[PDB]
């Protein structure tokens, strides 16, 4: 491997300010720009700014609110990025790039989703999605986890600590009273389960959290 | 070898550390400029060549007081540098006409 | 500084078919045009570069043409990891800048929705809530109604629905429907069930399961 | 001369390949280009792509999927276009034409016609088309010959081997249960036949068949 670190998340109150990280790894050059960019729910890519490491100069989107201020540490190879002042306007996803000068990024970092919010991190409940006991089964059966009454976003799901990815639905998150809710779906062949194990792994980066959920046939 | 071959030889390395130095410096100076095209290090490359020479190509151009000064570092390295292998070639022709007249 | 428009905004396409994507900026930029690739919840990646030069790791079936004001990325032959975002930009002049991106579209072949209801679990009614959760899973088209009752009785209160993008596994759809009770309210109900209206049936796909 | 000689026609299996031959002649110049240009059914000229024979280089139009691979033989003067994995969109005359390193077609080869189909070649039956017994002449006489049962494209059609060229329509071919067929007119003097000889000549390239076939009057 992963070129760029970001960290998942960010809550920070109205007025309040945060710094965002981005440790680069894999080749530097001396050329080497570090650039972010802004990416709203639903919304386009908005190139907020760069900074080049070697010499620390930084350059800014001009025809938007500066909210902006660029640093970067050479030893450990790590880019920062303050944004002061936030209001609801600034939740969004924010992406660090490498670009080597020649002008394409090459290479993202993941993100960090900030949230400008009043209201308190959450981490989720998990519970498990076992059929219930008169359901019929196909060739398939379909199991899933339920991730509620988390804040802020987002969170991550996989199924058996990533080793499965065939089968697998993540519902967009619903907003509800300062608390989301999403649920995963998990399809495997009738035959393999409960037999081999199927466990929901749910990462919440907010509350630096990750919780295992094993899905086994109602009692 | 001779001081003129040495300086010749000395300007050329000389004016290829200009000409990359000031790529860098170029770009440098011309990012954040709304409008600057002199902004990734390949055509900087090749905008400090162009300008060394003083072929005026007219594609790539710094926009930027710092980008000025560069550019103007360049062409004086470029046009010294070329002006030293002349000197350089005066010598050795003067010098080959002396013998060709025995003194 | 220099826009780049991207129209279509969404682009259909039918599966195996080939597709261009058009980014036009607002002066001559030569070659200095970049494509990305932005599957949801996925970051951005590099696909083409200065309009039409291969990156290593990406299928041949991806190609970029243009100069100057008029650029294309195409697919020869479209498949469901296809399915994104696709954003241009710029590098002739400062600053760099996006085209606002446009989406791809499968038209695949009707598949009627896979249904599945869960009752609420032991964890959650411990902690004095129940959620039944009903999945609505690998459809198409995306239209589709989705029904509760407790007990023959409709049911509108309390239901949270989710609708998936477009999937990158099969260009279908899916959605979920979770109705949400206290223990109590969930206590004094016996039968639930989930009521799918999609286009592939005129009769609803249903689901229940009795408390007892 | 004839400087650019292409074959009439090739026919191809859907998914197969095909290399075109394009033989140059007339001067040769260390500065040419051949180019291949592709024209479908009612459609434009579209370029396809250029090599320098001296040097071996070339060039592709990029806004096509790339279909076409060019070499040249230095020796026997000729260029080749090799195009791969063929369907119907492929279907089309595809020309050759020399340029000088001046930027225009001096000059073009007749172009292959490539046909793309499952279907067998098929040389055509040649039949006269001579008036009826009960007839009336003009001052002029129209006479034929009915070219059917041939795949695929294309047929030329002459008369009295190329000597006789006022006075002949040749229609477009029409098809039917994967088989073309067309007809050729020809109008001569009432009095200058059948005294002077009257004979259609049928080419039919992709089958490599030439067959003549005399018009007298019916018996």
């Amino acid at each position: 491997q992963v070129q760029l670190q970001q960290p998942g998340a960010e809550l920070v109150k109205p007025g309040a300010s945060v710094k965002l990280s981005c440790k680069a790894s894999g080749y530097t050059f001396t050329s080497d720009w570090i650039h972010w960019v802004k990416q709203r729910p639903g919304h386009g890519l908005e190139w907020i700014g760069e900074i080049i490491p070697s010499y620390g100069r930084a350059n800014y989107n001009e025809k938007i609110q500066k909210k902006a201020t660029l640093t970067a540490d050479k030893s450990s190879s790590t880019a920062f990025m303050q944004l002061s002042s936030l209001t609801s306007e600034d939740s969004a996803v924010y992406y660090c790039a490498r670009e080597r000068g020649d002008g394409y990024f090459a290479v993202w970092g993941a993100g960090t989703t900030v949230t400008v919010s009043s209201a308190k991190t959450t981490p989720p409940s998990v519970y498990p999605l076992a059929p219930g006991s008169a359901a019929q089964t196909n060739s398939m059966v379909t199991l899933g986890c339920l991730v509620k009454g988390y804040f802020p976003e987002p969170v991550t799901v996989t199924w058996n600590s990533g080793s499965l990815s065939s089968g697998v639905h993540t519902f967009p998150a619903v907003l509800q009273s300062d608390l989301y809710t999403l649920s995963s779906s998990v399809t495997v062949p009738s035959s393999s389960w409960p037999s081999e194990t199927v466990t929901c792994n749910v990462a919440h980066p907010a509350s630096s959290t990750k919780v295992d959920k094993k899905i086994v046939p109602r009692d | 070898s001779a001081l003129h071959w040495r300086a010749a030889g000395a300007a050329t390395v000389l004016l290829v550390i200009v000409l990359l130095a000031g790529s860098y410096l170029a770009v440098l100076a011309e990012r954040g400029a709304p409008g600057a095209q002199l902004i990734t290090y390949p055509r900087a490359l090749w905008w400090s060549v162009e300008t060394a020479t003083t072929v005026g190509y007219g594609d790539l151009y710094p926009v930027t007081l710092w980008g000025r000064c560069v550019a103007v570092v360049v062409m004086v390295a470029g046009i010294t540098s070329f002006g030293l292998v002349t000197a350089a070639l005066a010598t050795w022709f003067v010098g080959r006409e002396q013998e060709r007249r025995g003194h | 500084d220099i826009l780049l428009t991207q129209s279509p905004a969404i682009l259909s396409v039918s599966p195996g078919e080939r597709v261009s994507f058009s980014c036009r900026a607002s002066q001559s930029i030569g070659t200095d045009i970049h494509w990305y690739q932005q599957r949801t919840n996925g970051s951005p990646r590099l696909l083409i570069k200065y309009a039409s030069e291969s990156i290593s790791g990406i299928p041949s079936r991806f190609s970029g043409s243009g100069s100057g004001t008029d650029f294309t990325l195409s697919i020869n032959s479209v498949e469901s990891e296809d399915i994104a975002n696709y954003y241009c930009q710029q590098s002739n002049r400062w600053p760099f800048t996006f085209g606002s991106g446009t989406k791809l579209e499968i038209k695949r072949a009707d598949a009627a929705p896979t249904v599945s209801i869960f009752p609420p679990s032991s964890e959650q009614l411990t902690s004095g809530g129940a959620s039944v959760v009903c999945f609505l899973n690998n459809f198409y088209p995306k239209d589709i109604n989705v029904k509760w009752k407790i007990d023959g009785s409709e049911r509108q209160n309390g239901v949270l629905n989710s609708w998936t993008d477009q999937d990158s596994k099969d260009s279908t759809y899916s959605m979920s429907s979770t109705l949400t009770l206290t223990k109590d309210e969930y206590e004094r109900h016996n039968s639930y069930t989930c009521e799918a209206t999609h286009k592939t049936s005129t009769s609803p796909i249903v689901k229940s399961f009795n408390r007892n």
